[PDB]
């Protein structure tokens, strides 16, 4: 959803 | 279409300061991650950066942190990488991607054109393009003195590609670069054809059309 | 830091099937995916989470990634597939992380090459230098040597060259040779050859011109 964590 | 147009690029001297951009479109620009990977010349692909869809969050390569800054404006689907104290091993090919994270699943679906950065303190220099000149026969053109790489090569305006072909570039004693470009063509065809070698060298901004005739 | 090794070249027969492993401690247990890169073109990913393939990327393309190794499979091989691949995946350590890729050569009959000589331009003659320049053109494999004579002296430290990529259509490669000697040099002989050596020619070529003729 956007996040690369 | 999914599109990614870099800019920005060229020389820069150890240091010294260059800011790349990536342009997006044909997709909701805010809804992926970002990064920025590289290539040095002959070598293998490195992970840059990244930045969530937001931009809340930032990544960095140990090889850049708190040298870069990765940047995006989700209004206006640009994405940026301030690159600061750049080094000779910063010179690469820079390539923008999006990325797909499921942190387990991180994958890179689209990516823009490469732009080569070359970090030195030598001087930038347009190329001579010279005639390469005498069945099949062959023709082309020599490129000959730039600095820093790269140089595109076209014929005909890219008219002709079929047996094309296009050579690495060597480096000279001088420290200027040199590539040929050559084509095949009928030998009969030399009196009525035009053969033209279109090079364009961005970083000098010079652009050079030559035609490659038999004397 | 986690590493995945690839070996860096890997050599298939045209048709036949190519496989390019990734070694990782813990591959199986991670995602991989796979990335072509053409000679000085941008990467495309035609593997992603080990196995699934994105549109327009043909069928002959197929990833597993069990155990300790992630593989991807070329079946039917084509001059078209000639490219650098690489795996990549995630791990905590680094974040991305990237094999060193693998070399793809197709394999093929042996092709001699033409070979073409070009004297130096008078535009370029003017400014001192002269740049001779001996092609070898569509030939296979690429080991070949070029040497340079000038009134039938053999020629060293005067000479650079490189070669392509094997060609996407006919998975031959290309040399280009340049001879760089002053002008006052280039005035003071008469014979320019350039001597080819290539396992498809049962006797070495040369190509010659003779300065103003």
């Amino acid at each position: 959803n956007g996040s690369w964590h | 279409e999914v599109q990614l147009v870099q800019s920005g690029g060229g020389l820069v001297q150890p240091g010294g300061s260059l800011r790349l951009s990536c342009a997006a479109s044909g997709f909701t620009f805010s809804s992926y991650a970002m990064s920025w990977v590289r290539q040095a010349p002959g070598k293998g692909l490195e992970w840059v950066s990244a930045i969530s869809g937001s931009g809340g969050s930032t990544y960095y390569a140990d090889s850049v942190k708190g040298r870069f800054t990765i940047s995006r404006d989700n209004s206006k689907n640009i994405l940026y990488l301030q690159m600061n104290s750049l080094k000779a091993e910063d010179t690469a090919t820079y390539y923008c991607a999006r990325a797909v994270v499921f942190y387990y699943s991180k994958y890179f679906d689209y990516w823009s054109q490469g732009t080569l950065v070359t970090v030195s303190s030598a001087s930038t220099k347009g190329p001579s393009v010279f005639p390469l000149a005498p069945g099949t026969a062959a023709l082309g053109c020599l490129v000959k003195d730039y600095f820093p790489e790269p140089v595109t090569v076209s014929w005909n305006s890219g008219a002709l590609t079929s047996g094309v072909h296009t050579f690495p570039a060597v480096l000279q004693s001088s420290g200027l670069y040199s590539l040929s470009s050559v084509v095949t063509v009928p030998s009969s065809s030399l009196g009525t054809q035009t053969y033209i070698c279109n090079v364009n060298h961005k970083p000098s901004n010079t652009k050079v059309d030559k035609k490659a005739e038999p004397k | 830091s986690y590493e995945l090794t690839q070996l860096p070249s890997l050599s298939v027969s045209l048709g036949q099937t190519a496989s390019i492993t990734c070694s990782g401690d813990n591959l199986g247990d991670k995602f991989v995916c796979w990335y072509q890169q053409k000679p000085g073109q941008t990467p495309v990913l035609v593997m992603y989470e080990d196995t699934k393939r994105p549109s327009g990327i043909p069928e002959r393309f197929a990833g597993s990634n069990s155990g300790n190794t992630a593989t991807l499979t070329i079946t039917g091989t084509q001059a078209m597939d000639e490219a650098d691949y690489y795996c990549q995946t995630w791990d905590s350590s680094t974040d991305v992380v990237f094999g060193g890729g693998t070399k793809l050569t197709v394999l093929r009959t042996v092709a001699a090459p033409s070979v073409f000589i070009f004297p130096p331009s008078d535009e370029q003659l003017k400014s001192g230098t002269a740049s001779v320049v001996c092609l070898l053109n569509n030939f296979y494999p690429r080991e070949a040597k070029v040497q340079w004579k000038v009134d039938n002296a053999l020629q060293s430290g005067n000479s650079q060259e490189s070669v392509t990529e094997q060609d996407s259509k006919d998975s031959t490669y290309s040399l280009s040779s340049t001879l760089t000697l002053s002008k006052a040099d280039y005035e003071k002989h008469k014979v320019y050859a350039c001597e080819v050596t290539h396992q498809g020619l049962s006797s070495p070529v040369t190509k010659s011109f003779n300065r103003g003729e």
